[PDB]
RNA sequence: GUAUAUUUAAUUUUUAUAAUUAAUAAUAAUUAAUAUAAGUACGCAAGGAUUGAUUAUUGAAAAAAGAAAGAAGAAUAUAAUUUA
C-alpha cells in the first residue's frame, strides 16, 4: 500500500501483511523530506503478502493509483535521465 | 485410457500415495519456507483446530513469535509438529540470511525485534547443524482444561546460542517477568545488551502498580464469569513488591 | 559487486569500498546464462543523509551536471562515499523523490542535464556550509600553518577578483591527483547491518570509516 | 468510495493556513480539531468560527454562503430573517480535518 | 523493413524455419499417390464412357487426399457401374467394396488410398464445383498461418 | 498491451490505405490471361480433358466475372496469373 | 468404502524388465504405492486357454535362468522384453475396413 | 542427474553428455548455477570459495569436495562435481571449435537464401502494387 | 510391490498408462495340502526379505520353521502336483511372459 | 500443423513430459496437449529459442477466440 | 488464470537457445555424436576403502589415508587419488544392495553356511584410483593385493602400512566393486542404425579433438 | 463468515474494508453504510459562496448555452476548480436561481438549459474584464519577477562558484596534509 | 483487437472460393 | 406413505495362510455404425437377405488366530540425508 506523510505528502510503497492489520490506515514513520517522525496516511493499496488459494499472485491487483505512481517513478521518461547514469538492469 | 477413480479425491486420514496421473492443484508455492498448507495428507502439516484458515495462520504466527522470544514453548495438540516445522523453516530463513528472506520473516512474525534476534543468532547457532533445529518432547502431564497432549518444543544447540545459554527450563522462574533460571555452572553468562534492554522495558510494565490493579480486576472478572479457584481480590496480593524487587535486582546483578 | 561479472573486465570504480567484501578475481571466460542474469538481484544501497549530502554537494559545485560528467566529478571528489554507479543512480532517484534534483533534456545537447530546485537551493547551501565548517573545525592539523592559511586566503581573493575558471580547472586537476595519491594508501570503508523497523520494512544501518591500507 | 486517492494533488495542509472567518493561522501539528475542506482549492475553519459570521449560529443544512471573505449561512445570505435554532446554536456539526469532506474529491 | 503479415515476429520465425530446411524435413513423407494410378483410373473411366474427367493434384494444398478425380455420368446406374469398375481396377490393393444399394442417386465417391474419385451427374457437378475450388485454392504456404484468427 | 495492439492496428490500416486496392482488368488483359491459361493447360495437362478445361475457363470468364463485383474480378485475375505461374495448381 | 481385496482379471502384460525385476501392466490400479500385489496366471479367455501351441507355453514350473548368464554383467536396456501389440489398429482412427481412406 | 541415488554412474554421465547437446550456448566459463542439482546454498558456498565457473568446479579436488559437502553444509556437491567433471571436456572442445561438421558454408548459404527470399517477397508485393496501378491507368485510358 | 506409474506407446499410436510393479526376492516358502486331497495342493511364495526384528514373534517362528529366508509377505497359490517347486526356490520375473494374461489381486 | 508453446510440463527429458501447442489454421484455433515418445505424433520445436512477447500475444489471441466461441 | 504473468520474463529481453539447430537431421547427428562420445568423468576405482567412523572425523585423516594406501600398494608417492568421501545413510531398517547402505562385515561368498551376515563394518566410503594409464589387469591386481593385505592386517589385529591403516586411520573395510556397466550401447540414435564405419569415424573424431 | 475473511492470507483490500474503526482516515464507505446513529458521519460541508458563484458565472459566460452535465464536464477539465461531485455545482446554480443570477429554461428536448439573467450578466461582463486585467497585471509582474530571478541567479552562480573554489582548495589542503603522514 | 471476425458463409461459392485467402489476409 | 424397537450398511484396528459346506452383484443386455462372406443364397425381374468380428455402451472386489487408552505421520511426501 501507499503511505503519504501527513504534512510533506511524500509517498512510499510497502505491502502490509496480516501481522500488521491495525497499522494499515495510519502509520508512524521517519519521513525523508522532513527529518522527524511523522504520521503517514494510507492512500492506495499495492498488493497483499502471499497469495490467495488457487489463483495467481497478482490476482488482487495493485490499485490504479499505485500503478500510476509506480509508472511516474520508474517509467520511460522517468528512467531516461537516470538510465544513462547506470543501466537499470546491471551496474 | 483413464484411471478408475478420476479427479482429486479425498482419501482416509492415513492413506498411501498413488502415482496415478491426475491433475494436481496446489493453492500456492508450498515449497516456500513459512507458507505451508495445513492438512491431514502426508505432504501437508497437520491442521490443528481453528475457526478458519486465517485464524490458523494467526495461531501459527503467534506460536512462532513466542518460540523466537523464548526458544522453549509448550503447545497442546496437533499444533506442536506445526510449530516445530515452522521453527525449522525460520531457522532455514535465518541461515539463508538473504534480504528477501529477512523481509519474508518480517512479514510473517509479529515482532521485528524477534526477527532481528533470530537472523542474528540462529545462523551461528545452527551453522554446524544440517536439518533438525527444533526438538519436540511429549509431556506426560495433560492439560486439565480439555485433556490434550502437551508438547515441549525447544530449539537445539542452546550452548551455541548466545542469548539463551545456560538456561534450564525444568521449572519456570518465580515470576514470568523475571529472567529465566540459569544453570549453576553457567551463572556468569551475559546476554546481548539490546535483548536485555528490551526485556527490562517489558518487565517494567508489570513492575508498575497499575498492573497490580489490573491483576486484581482480573481476579474480579474471572470470579464474576465463573472460574472457581480465583481468590477474592481482597485476599489476593501483589506479584511485585519493593523487597522482592531489590532481591531480584541483586540476583540479576549476580547472574549478569 | 564484482568487476569481472557485473561489468566488463578492466572496469573498476574508485569509490568507497565495502567493509569485509573480498575483491576476488574472476576468469575472463565467465559469462552468465540469460535466464540467470534476468533472475539476478542486487544488494540494496544506502540512500540516506550522507550520500544525498555528497551528491547535493557535487551538484552544487557543478550546477550543470551531465551523466558522465557527474560520475567523473564524483570520482574526482575526495569526499566520495558512494560505491558504484548503481548506488549513484539510487541516490539520485531518492533526491528526485525528495524534490532536490530536476532532470531536463538540454536543448543544445541530447544529454539529460541536472539542476537543483530553487526551493531546496537554500537547504543545499546550508548543508554545504555546515559540512565545510565541520571539516574545518575537525581537522586538527589545519591552522598549524598560519602563513599557509594566509596565502590560501590571498589565492581565494585573487581568484574572486579575477577570472577563476582556469584556477578552478587547475584545482580540480590537483584534487584528482591528491585523491589518487590518498587512495594509494587509505580507503573509506562502509559497514552495514540490516534491521527491521516497527513498520515491518527491512532497512540497513550504515556507518563509514577510514582505513589505512599502508 | 473511500480514501480518495490524492496522488495527483498531495492534499497537504500548509502551516500558515488562515481561518476563513477570524483570519488566524491553523497549527495542524498540535491537534486536528480544526475543519478542512479541500474542494479540489482549500478552505479552513476553526470549530468555533464555523458559525455564521452574522448570526453566530450553526448551519441547519451544514452549508454556508461566503460573503466578503466571511462565511454566512444560507438564511442570512438569502435575506430571510434568521430563525433561532432549537437543537443547538453555536456549533456546526461538521467533522474535523476533512473527515466530513473526504467523501468528495479527486480520484 | 516490416512484413505484411499481421504477426511480424511469428512470420519471421516461420520464414527462417522454412529457409533453414526444417519444415520440409519434418513434413517429408513418401506415401504420395501415383500419377500412373491416376492415368490408369482415367483410362478405365474413358473405357466406361465417363464424360469430363478431371484430375486435380492436391498434395501441395492442405487436404485429406491426393490427385482427386472428378467425373460426370448420365445416370445413377452409370455412376454405380463406374464405381464398380473403379473398385475392380483397384481390386489388387482394395480392402472393401462399395455399397450395392446406392444411397445417393446423384453422387458416388470411391476412395482409392490417397486417390479419391467422385462421380456425379452434370447438375450436381455444376452445383458443387469441387474441381474449381481445389484448382483455385493456393498451396500450403507455411507463412499462411501467420495471420489473425477467425 | 491493448494500447500497443491498437497502435499497431492503426499503423497496418495506414499501410493498407497507402497500398493500392484490387482493380478490374480490361478486355485486353482478360483476353491475354485467357490465352495464357489455355496455352498453359494445353502444354501441361495430360489427364484432364483439354476441351473440358477450355470450356470451364471460358464459362468462368464469361459468367463469374460478370456476376461478381470489380474487386472479385481483380482477385480472380490475380489468381489466374498465379495459376499460370504455378502450373494451374495441378491438373 | 476403501481398503478391500480387489482382483483385476486377465490384465495383459506389457513389458518385463528382469534386470530390475519389474513388470509393467497397461492399466492403472486404485491402490497406493507399496501395496503387495499378487500376480497369478489367467487360465482361460474367450473360451480358449492362455497356454497352448498356437500362442506359447510357460516356463513350467517356473523360470530357471541359465548358468552362463549373469544379470550383473548386463545393462538395464539389454534386459527388457516388450509385448506384441495388444490392439490391431490405431485406436485414434478406425480399422481399414471402417476407414474411408488408408495410407499404405 | 538431480535424481541420482548414492553414487554417480556411467548412465548418469551419458545422460549429462546427451543433454550437453540440448544445452548449446553453455561455455566452460558459464555460471555454476547451470550445473544439475546445484542449489542456492551450494552455489553460494562455491562463490564464497571463489569458484565461479564450471571449469573451476571441475578443477576442484576431492578434499575441497569433502570440506564443501561435510563442513560447509553443501548437499549433492559430489553430484555437481561429477557433472562438471563429465561435462568440462566437451565444453572446452566446443569453446575451441563451436560447430564441428556444422557446415558453416551451408549456414551462410541458408542465410543468403533467407535474405534473397525476403527480398523476393517484398518485390512480389511491389509488383502487385505496380500491376494494380497499371490496371488503374488502363481504366483511365479506357475512360479517355 | 507396486513400484510406480508411467506411460508407454505401442508400435502403433496407442498410449497405455502402465503401472510398474517391483518383484522383490521371491521364493517358494511352503507347500500345503489338506491331508493329500486331490486339488488341494498349494504353494506359498514369499515377497521380500526382511530383518529378524521386523516381524511379530509368531511370523518369525513360522519362517524359522520353514527354513526359507524371512519374508515380509507370503501369498498362496492353488496349483497341481506337477507344478510343485522345491521350498527355497528362487523366482525370477521371467516366470511370466510379456504378452500373457495376469490376474492382479 | 504449426503452433506455439503455451506450456511445457517438465524442464528435462522424461517420459512424464508433455507440451502444449496452439495451432491456428485458416478458421480453426485448436489448443492441444501432445505427449512425447509417441511414434505417430512427431512434434518438433523448429526454433532454437522462443519469444515471450510472441507467447503473450498468441495467448491473448487464444483467450479472445475462446471467449468469442 | 495463466501460470505466467506478463512480467515473468523482463520486457524486451533475449532468451538463450535450448537446442543445437532447428534442422532435425543435424540435431539427430549431433545427438548421435554426443551419445557415442566416450565418458570423460569415468574413473574405474582401484579399491573402495571403508571406515566405521564419520566423515567429519575422517576428513582430517584423509591425506594420511591416501599416503598410507600409496605406501601399501607399493607405488611412487602421490600416484594414487582419493574420490569424494561418501557417508552411507544411517538406515534404521537395513536394506542390503543400496549404494548408501552400510557395508556388512562379511558376504555370502565368504560365509555361505551362515544364517546371517556379520554386523556393520563401514559407515563411510572412499574410492581409490590409480593413474588412468594403468591397465585393467594392473588395477585388478593392485586392488586384490590391497584387499588381501588389509584382510591379513585385520586378522592379525584380532608398523607396516596395512597395520597403520587398520589401527591409526581406523579403516575396517575394503572392496573391489564390479564395473559400472550402466553405460548405453548406442546401436541406434533417433531411430537410425549406427553403422560400424560411422561409429569408428565418430570415435576417431573425438580422439582427435581430445588430443 | 465471509470467504475473503476466511482466506489464509487476508488481502489488503479486504483488510481496508474491515478497517471501519471510528478514527481519523477511516473508511468512509463502511461508516456511511452503517447506521447514522452508530457512526458520526455528518453532512458534507460545502461553500455555496461568492467565489464559487463567480467561478460558475465565468464558466457560464464562456459557454453561454450549457447543460448542467456539460458545465460539470468543463469543471472537471479545468484543473483548479473549487467544485466537486457536481452536487456543489447544482446547489450553486439553485442558489443563483433563487437570487436571480442564473435561471433554467425548458426546451423541446427533455433536458433544460441554464442561462444567465440579463439584469445580472452585465456585472459578470465587467467582472470578467477586471479578471482579465488582473491576469495581465499578474503576467507583467511575473515577467518582472523572472528578470529579477535571473539576475539573482547570476549573482547566486557567482557566489556559489566562489564557495566551490574555496571548498575545493580546502579539500586539496586536507588531502595534502593527509599525504605527509603516509 | 487480436481476432478478426468475418462472415464468409454468407458470400457466394465463387467468392468464397476465389477470394478466401485475400479476405483472410 | 406423519432414531426408539426390529432391520440393514459398516466396523470391532498387520490374520505368514481366502475357498472341503452355508449364504451371496450381473441366467440373450438388446440395440446402433462399418466391413467380410458377396455383390453369394434366393428371386421372372428391379432387387437382394441370414449371419459368431470391430466400434459404441467404461467398468472391472476374498469375513473371523497373537499381545493395543499418544500423531497408522516423530508429520515440511526419503521409516534417520551429513547434523552440534
Ligand atoms: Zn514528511
Ligand atoms: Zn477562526
Ligand atoms: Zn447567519
Amino acid at each position: 500500500a501507499l503511505f503519504s506523510c501527513f504534512r510533506c505528502g511524500y509517498m512510499y510503497e510497502f505491502a502490509v501483511s496480516n501481522s500488521y492489520c491495525r497499522k494499515l490506515t495510519l502509520r508512524n514513520d521517519h519521513c525523508p523530506r522532513c527529518d522527524q517522525l511523522t504520521l503517514f496516511r494510507f492512500m492506495s493499496v499495492s498488493g497483499m503478502v502471499g497469495n490467495m488459494p488457487f489463483k495467481p499472485i497478482g490476482v488482487p491487483g495493485p490499485s490504479y493509483a499505485t500503478l500510476w505512481w509506480r509508472k511516474t517513478r520508474e517509467g520511460k521518461e522517468a528512467s531516461a535521465p537516470l538510465d544513462a547514469v547506470c543501466k537499470s538492469d546491471r551496474w | 485410457r483413464a484411471p478408475p477413480v478420476i479427479g482429486c479425491t479425498r482419501k482416509a486420514r492415513w492413506a498411501g500415495i498413488d502415482d496415478n496421473p491426475t491433475i494436481t492443484y496446489k493453492p500456492w508455492d508450498t515449497t516456500e519456507p513459512l507458507m505451508a498448507d495445513y492438512g491431514w495428507t502426508r505432504g501437508k502439516l497437520p491442521k490443528f483446530r481453528a475457526r478458519s484458515p486465517f485464524h490458523r495462520q494467526q495461531i501459527a504466527r503467534r506460536m512462532v513469535t513466542e518460540m523466537i522470544r523464548k526458544d522453549y514453548c509448550i503447545v497442546g495438540g496437533a499444533r506442536a509438529p506445526a510449530l516445530r516445522i515452522l521453527a525449522d523453516h525460520v531457522v532455514e530463513l535465518a541461515k539463508a540470511g538473504d534480504t528477501d528472506s529477512r523481509q519474508q520473516l518480517a512479514y510473517f512474525l509479529h515482532d521485528p525485534l524477534m526477527v532481528d534476534k533470530a537472523f542474528d543468532e540462529y545462523p551461528r547457532r545452527f551453522k554446524d547443524m544440517n536439518a533438525k533445529y527444533a526438538m519436540m518432547t511429549r509431556l506426560k502431564s495433560r492439560r486439565r482444561t480439555d485433556a490434550v497432549a502437551m508438547y515441549f518444543v525447544e530449539y537445539k544447540n542452546r550452548d551455541m546460542s548466545d542469548n539463551h545459554k545456560g538456561e534450564d527450563y525444568s521449572a519456570g522462574p518465580e515470576r514470568f517477568f523475571l529472567p529465566p533460571r540459569i544453570v549453576e555452572t553457567e551463572k556468569g553468562i551475559q546476554r546481548p545488551p539490546h535483548m536485555q534492554m528490551a526485556f527490562d522495558r517489558w518487565a517494567s510494565k508489570f513492575k508498575t502498580e497499575e498492573f497490580h490493579h489490573w491483576w486484581r480486576l482480573r481476579h474480579a472478572k474471572l470470579r464474576y464469569w465463573g472460574v472457581r479457584n480465583v481468590p477474592h481480590p481482597s485476599d489476593v496480593d501483589p506479584l511485585w513488591t519493593e523487597k522482592e524487587e531489590e532481591e531480584w535486582h541483586n540476583e540479576m546483578l549476580a547472574n549478569t | 559487486w564484482q568487476s569481472g561479472v557485473h561489468t566488463p573486465h578492466g572496469v573498476v570504480y574508485r569509490g568507497a569500498k565495502m567493509k569485509n567484501w573480498p575483491e576476488q578475481r574472476i576468469p575472463e571466460n565467465f559469462k552468465f546464462t540469460e535466464e540467470q542474469r534476468f533472475r539476478t538481484k542486487a544488494i540494496p544501497r544506502d540512500v540516506g543523509t550522507i550520500p544525498r549530502n555528497f551528491v547535493l554537494g557535487v551538484l552544487y559545485r557543478h550546477q550543470p551536471c551531465e551523466v558522465g560528467g557527474l560520475w567523473e566529478h564524483c570520482t574526482n571528489d575526495p569526499e566520495i562515499v558512494l560505491d558504484s554507479k548503481r548506488h549513484l543512480r539510487e541516490v539520485l532517484k531518492q533526491a528526485r523523490e525528495e524534490g532536490f534534483v530536476t532532470f531536463e533534456r538540454d536543448a543544445i545537447s541530447n544529454e539529460w542535464l541536472c539542476f537543483l530546485t530553487r526551493e531546496r537551493y537554500e537547504e543545499v547551501q546550508r548543508i554545504v556550509t555546515a559540512k565545510s565548517e565541520a571539516v574545518d573545525t575537525h581537522s586538527g592539523l589545519r591552522g598549524a600553518a598560519a602563513t599557509e592559511t594566509s596565502t590560501y586566503a590571498e589565492k581565494f581573493r585573487e581568484m574572486n577578483v579575477e577570472a577563476k575558471e582556469a584556477h578552478a580547472r587547475r584545482l580540480e586537476e590537483e584534487v584528482a591527483n591528491t585523491t589518487r595519491y590518498l587512495r594509494r594508501f587509505q580507503q573509506r570503508e562502509i559497514d552495514y547491518l540490516p534491521y527491521t523497523d516497527l513498520n515491518g520494512k527491512v532497512n540497513f544501518m550504515w556507518w563509514y570509516e577510514t582505513r589505512d591500507v599502508q | 468510495p473511500a480514501y480518495n486517492e490524492d496522488v495527483d494533488r498531495p492534499m497537504v495542509v500548509p502551516p500558515d493556513a488562515i481561518c476563513f472567518n477570524c483570519d488566524k493561522p491553523i497549527d495542524a501539528g498540535d491537534v486536528n480539531s480544526y475543519v478542512w475542506i479541500p474542494a479540489g482549492q482549500g478552505y479552513f475553519f476553526h470549530f468555533g468560527c464555523f458559525k455564521c459570521n452574522r448570526c453566530k449560529y450553526r448551519l441547519g443544512h451544514n452549508k454556508f454562503y461566503s460573503k466578503d471573505g466571511k462565511a454566512w449561512c444560507i438564511p442570512c445570505a438569502l435575506g430571510r430573517d434568521v430563525r433561532v435554532p432549537t437543537r443547538r446554536w453555536h456549533t456546526s456539526y461538521v467533522n474535523t480535518h476533512r473527515t466530513g469532506s473526504r467523501l468528495t474529491g479527486h480520484f | 523493413q516490416p512484413l505484411p503479415y499481421d504477426d511480424e515476429r511469428f512470420a519471421d520465425m516461420l520464414l527462417e524455419m522454412e529457409v533453414e530446411g526444417s519444415l520440409d524435413e519434418t513434413w517429408q513423407d513418401g506415401r504420395k499417390a501415383y500419377i500412373e494410378d491416376v492415368k490408369e483410373i482415367l483410362e478405365v473411366l474413358r473405357s466406361l464412357k465417363v464424360r469430363d474427367i478431371c484430375a486435380i493434384d492436391v498434395s501441395n494444398k492442405t487436404s485429406n487426399f491426393d490427385y482427386m478425380l472428378f467425373g460426370t455420368c448420365e445416370g445413377p446406374r452409370h455412376i454405380h457401374l463406374a464405381a464398380w469398375a473403379v473398385q475392380e481396377a483397384d481390386a489388387l490393393k482394395r480392402v472393401c467394396k462399395i455399397r450395392r444399394k446406392q444411397v445417393d442417386h446423384t453422387w458416388e465417391v470411391v476412395p482409392v488410398g490417397r486417390i479419391i474419385v467422385n462421380l456425379m451427374q452434370e447438375s450436381l457437378r455444376e452445383e458443387l464445383s469441387l474441381e474449381r475450388k481445389w484448382a483455385v485454392t493456393k498451396c500450403m504456404d507455411p507463412l499462411s498461418v501467420a495471420n489473425a484468427p477467425v | 498491451r491493448a494500447a500497443a495492439r491498437r497502435m499497431q492496428l492503426e499503423r497496418r490500416r495506414l499501410e493498407a490505405s497507402t497500398h493500392p486496392p484490387p482493380v478490374d482488368p480490361t478486355a485486353q488483359q482478360a483476353c491475354v490471361l485467357y490465352r495464357r491459361l489455355l496455352k498453359a493447360g494445353h502444354q501441361q495437362l495430360l489427364v484432364t480433358d483439354k476441351s473440358y478445361y477450355a470450356r470451364k475457363v471460358r464459362h468462368e470468364f464469361e459468367v463469374t466475372a460478370r456476376q461478381t463485383s470489380a474487386r472479385v474480378r481483380g482477385i480472380m485475375y490475380e489468381r489466374g496469373q498465379w495459376l499460370v505461374e504455378n502450373k494451374l495448381g495441378g491438373i | 468404502t476403501g481398503a478391500a481385496a480387489e482382483t483385476y482379471q486377465g490384465v495383459p502384460v506389457w513389458r518385463i524388465d528382469y534386470k530390475n525385476s519389474l513388470i509393467y501392466l497397461p492399466t492403472l490400479l486404485d491402490a497406493d504405492v507399496g501395496t503387495y500385489v499378487r500376480f497369478s496366471d489367467t487360465i482361460n479367455t474367450k473360451g480358449l486357454t492362455l497356454w497352448n501351441e498356437h500362442r506359447g507355453l510357460p516356463a513350467f514350473p517356473t523360470f530357471i535362468p541359465p548358468e552362463d548368464e549373469d544379470l550383473s554383467k548386463l545393462a538395464t536396456d539389454e534386459c527388457q522384453l516388450k509385448s506384441p501389440p495388444l490392439y490391431m489398429y490405431f485406436r485414434d482412427e478406425f480399422p481399414a475396413t471402417q476407414l474411408v481412406s488408408q495410407a499404405d | 542427474g538431480i535424481a541420482t541415488g548414492g553414487r554417480v554412474t556411467n548412465e548418469d554421465r551419458r545422460w549429462w553428455l546427451v543433454h550437453l547437446e540440448c544445452a548449446p550456448d553453455v561455455t566452460p566459463g558459464t555460471f555454476i548455477a547451470w550445473l544439475d542439482c546445484c542449489g542456492t546454498h551450494t552455489c553460494k558456498k562455491l562463490i564464497e570459495r571463489n569458484i565461479w565457473t564450471i571449469e573451476q568446479v571441475a578443477a576442484l579436488d576431492s578434499d575441497q569436495v569433502d570440506e564443501l559437502k561435510y563442513r560447509e553444509g553443501c548437499l549433492k556437491m559430489d553430484v555437481v562435481w561429477e557433472h562438471a567433471r563429465t561435462i568440462i571436456t566437451p565444453l572446452r572442445q566446443r569453446e575451441v571449435t563451436g560447430g564441428v561438421e556444422s557446415e558453416l558454408q551451408g549456414r551462410i548459404m541458408e542465410l543468403r537464401k533467407k535474405r534473397e527470399l525476403e527480398r523476393r517477397r517484398e518485390e512480389i508485393l511491389k509488383e502487385r502494387a505496380n500491376v494494380s496501378e497499371q490496371r488503374e491507368e488502363t481504366l483511365r485510358k479506357l475512360r479517355e | 510391490v507396486k513400484a510406480f506409474t508411467c506411460k508407454d506407446y505401442d508400435e502403433l499410436g496407442n498410449q497405455f498408462d502402465c503401472t510398474a510393479f517391483w518383484f522383490p526376492d521371491n521364493q517358494v516358502v511352503k507347500h500345503s495340502t489338506r491331508n493329500g486331497e486331490v486339488g488341494t495342493d498349494k504353494v506359498y511364495v514369499g515377497a521380500m526379505n526382511v530383518p529378524v526384528e521386523f516381524h511379530k514373534p509368531h511370523v518369525a517362528a513360522f519362517y524359522k520353521a520353514a527354513g526359507v529366508p524371512v519374508k515380509h509377505v507370503c501369498a498362496g497359490f492353488p496349483i497341481t502336483p506337477d507344478a510343485y517347486a522345491p521350498v527355497g526356490t528362487k523366482l525370477d520375473v521371467r516366470h511370466f511372459k510379456p504378452g500373457q494374461e495376469v490376474t492382479i489381486t | 500443423l504449426i503452433g506455439t508453446v503455451m506450456d511445457a510440463h517438465t524442464e528435462e527429458t522424461s517420459i512424464k513430459g508433455g507440451l502444449k501447442v496452439y495451432a491456428r489454421n485458416e478458421e480453426t484455433n485448436m489448443m492441444l496437449w501432445i505427449p512425447p515418445g509417441n511414434p505417430k505424433l512427431r512434434h518438433e520445436v523448429t526454433s532454437t529459442k522462443g519469444s515471450f512477447q510472441h507467447y503473450l500475444d498468441e495467448r491473448d489471441k487464444w483467450d479472445e477466440a475462446w471467449i468469442t466461441g | 488464470y495463466w501460470p505466467y504473468n506478463e512480467d515473468f520474463v523482463p520486457e524486451g529481453a533475449e532468451t538463450s537457445r535450448f537446442q543445437s539447430s532447428g534442422s532435425p537431421g543435424t540435431r539427430r547427428r549431433v545427438l548421435q555424436e554426443y551419445a557415442l562420445s566416450p565418458l570423460f568423468g569415468a574413473r574405474v576405482p582401484c579399491c573402495v576403502v571403508g571406515t566405521l567412523r564419520t566423515a567429519k572425523e575422517i576428513i582430517v585423516l584423509k591425506r594420511d589415508i591416501q599416503s598410507l594406501l600409496c605406501e601399501l600398494m607399493e607405488l611412487p608417492q602421490g600416484s594414487v587419488t582419493l574420490g569424494p568421501l561418501q557417508q552411507l545413510r544411517e538406515m534404521m531398517l537395513y536394506r542390503h544392495g543400496t549404494p548408501l547402505s552400510p557395508r556388512l562385515g562379511d558376504e555370502r561368498q565368504l560365509n555361505m553356511d551362515a544364517y546371517a551376515r556379520r554386523p556393520i563394518a563401514a559407515r563411510t566410503m572412499m574410492d581409490v584410483f590409480l593413474a588412468e594409464d594403468m591397465s585393467l589387469d594392473e588395477i585388478v591386481n593392485f586392488g586384490r593385493l590391497s584387499l588381501g593385505k588389509l584382510q591379513i592386517a585385520l586378522n592379525n589385529l584380532r608398523v607396516e602400512p596395512a597395520q597403520l591403516l587398520v589401527d591409526r586411520m581406523g579403516i575396517s573395510y575394503c572392496e573391489i566393486p564390479s564395473l559400472d556397466e550402466s553405460d548405453y550401447v548406442f546401436a541406434e540414435v533417433g531411430g537410425v542404425a549406427v553403422t560400424d564405419e560411422e561409429a569408428e569415424r565418430v570415435a576417431q573424431r573425438w580422439a582427435e579433438r581430445c588430443e | 463468515k465471509e470467504y475473503r475473511l476466511t482466506v489464509p492470507y487476508r488481502s489488503e483490500v479486504t483488510m481496508l474494508r474491515l478497517a471501519n474503526h471510528k478514527a481519523i482516515n477511516s473508511n468512509i464507505r463502511e461508516l456511511f453504510k452503517k447506521p447514522l446513529v452508530m457512526n458520526n458521519i455528518k453532512a458534507i460541508p460545502r461553500d455555496l459562496g461568492e467565489i464559487p458563484r463567480d467561478y460558475v458565472l465565468r464558466l457560464l459566460f464562456f459557454h453561454q448555452p450549457i447543460r448542467l452535465v456539460d458545465l460539470w464536464t468543463i469543471c472537471k477539465e479545468h484543473d483548479d476548480v473549487p467544485l466537486d461531485s457536481a452536487k456543489h455545482l447544482r446547489l450553486v446554480l439553485k442558489i443563483a436561481k433563487l437570487q436571480r443570477w442564473v435561471y433554467a429554461e425548458k426546451n423541446q428536448t427533455n433536458n433544460l438549459y441554464y442561462y444567465y439573467v440579463h439584469q445580472s450578466r452585465i456585472q459578470e461582463v465587467q467582472q470578467m474584464v477586471r479578471a482579465s486585467e488582473v491576469r495581465k497585471k499578474e503576467q507583467e509582474s511575473v515577467r518582472e519577477i523572472e528578470a529579477e530571478k535571473l539576475r539573482m541567479e547570476e549573482q547566486e552562480r557567482r557566489k556559489v562558484a566562489l564557495d566551490e573554489n574555496i571548498v575545493a582548495l580546502q579539500n586539496a589542503l586536507v588531502s595534502n596534509i593527509a599525504q605527509i603522514q603516509e | 483487437a487480436a481476432a478478426a471476425a468475418a462472415a464468409a458463409a454468407a458470400a457466394a461459392a465463387a467468392a468464397a472460393a476465389a477470394a478466401a485467402a485475400a479476405a483472410a489476409a
